[PDB]
């Protein structure tokens, strides 16, 4: 039922869980004690580039979904690349990761080939957070609490100006 | 006693499109990739691992229309299958 | 009649290590990643899809020694499972 | 048996093939008519950077493996980034891809963060083939013959100077 904590996410039965269970699966911590964390950074209002209409629908959908999967969701809006970095650094230091088995990172903004655009981005003065930086801030060195634990990064953004298509005759 | 560990491991990234290419967003319905990901996660989290769910999202984008995109899995260092086990 | 198709699709890349990091090669025995990939392909091509085989290769590198590396799957646009079906 | 065409690769039985077979698997062409192609580019001898001893073992292993999987293997040795590009362009134009269901690309050389080193590479004058270029040369636009077909790229190379490890106490 949708009235529960899992919402619209189809539940895994105990018979299904044993059917999957092998030594090639990530371990899941006890539901009673675990403190799962997730972070959504969504840029909607920008200084130079047009407003991202419908971003609130994405925030709602992603926030609810990750909560349904058992993650406590922090939502941060309209940040620069420097502010995103600071927020990522703060997220990596959260003590709850030690009593968590995994994490989800969601980035939603305008994007170019180099990376994700901050709120202050323009072609004159770039304000870009690179994917490489996200990985570095969340790796074993900078985030030892999530060692051996799945780190899922989701990015909604353009990666260039091209339509991504070619023509062919049938 | 100290032990060595891989600096980068157990990562998976899922991007809305391929490099150089645009990603689409409906002004009222939201981002196509985001809506599609939620739909597939809601349906397949119970039975499929995260990598397989992402593959399914990719397949749903296979037939290109007027506004096409191909989501991409990137920089994968998952050594095991990540099952969400929803409800548990 | 002309139809639209994705510019980039059905790709998988498998690199010997993570970005910024070294890959090892024995002067007589060959490259560690190459030898390990061949071993896993020989064993698992019959039953596992290419993505799963690569994951298994990654797991075999899990415990770091004096010469450590973590192979990485990159830029994946496979919409289906790639089974080799050896013998067929 | 190792005496056959499949060598040391464990064979998939007809019972195993039907156990796998769904509409989520790449189609495989008839064995009697298909013309599968694979390419190995291996740089062993360089101008400035030290010789890659044991590269011939990798060539042997990979060549035999891909032949065992049913691919006709082209092996090219000691090329510059420009020569690799030209060889990749030639490979993408091969008519056999039209009667093939897939391809394998293998790159084996010295490497840096930017990409794979050619034979003429030095810190003074870089000779680098980027991964992006390989993808572009083999995509639907530049290689329409491999449209909808799996393209597996294998790279043996360093991606930097770091050991790839961090310390932790047990």
């Amino acid at each position: 039922t949708s009235s529960g904590s899992e919402g619209n996410v189809k539940l895994c039965s105990l018979e299904e869980a044993q059917r999957i269970w092998s030594a090639e699966i990530y371990p899941i911590m006890d539901k009673s004690s675990r403190t799962r964390l997730a972070l959504i950074i969504c840029n909607e209002e920008f200084d130079s580039i047009p407003r991202r209409t419908g971003a609130e629908v994405d925030i709602t959908g992603m926030t609810m979904l990750l909560q349904n999967l058992g993650y406590s969701v922090d939502v941060k809006k309209n940040l620069t690349a420097s502010d995103m970095t600071t927020e990522l650094e703060a997220f990596a230091h959260r003590p709850e990761h030690k009593t968590s088995d995994s994490t989800f990172l969601v980035f939603m903004s305008h994007g170019i080939r180099e990376g994700i655009c901050g709120k202050k981005h323009s072609e004159q003065v770039p304000d870009i957070l690179q994917l490489n930086a996200i990985f570095n801030m969340l790796n074993t060195k900078n985030c030892p609490s999530l060692k051996d634990k799945p780190k899922v990064i989701i990015i909604q953004a353009c990666r260039g100006d091209s339509p991504g298509v070619v023509w062919f005759k049938d | 006693a100290i032990k060595k560990a891989h600096i980068e491991k157990d990562f998976i990234a899922f991007c809305s499109s391929t490099p150089d290419n645009v990603s689409w967003r409906h002004p009222t319905m939201g981002s196509v990739f985001i809506g599609r990901l939620i739909e597939h996660m809601q349906e397949y989290a119970c039975s499929c691992d995260v990598e397989e769910i992402f593959r399914k999202v990719r397949f749903s984008f296979e037939q290109p229309d007027g506004r096409a995109q191909m989501p991409t899995t990137a920089r994968v260092t998952l050594t095991r299958c990540f099952y969400l086990f929803p409800g548990h």
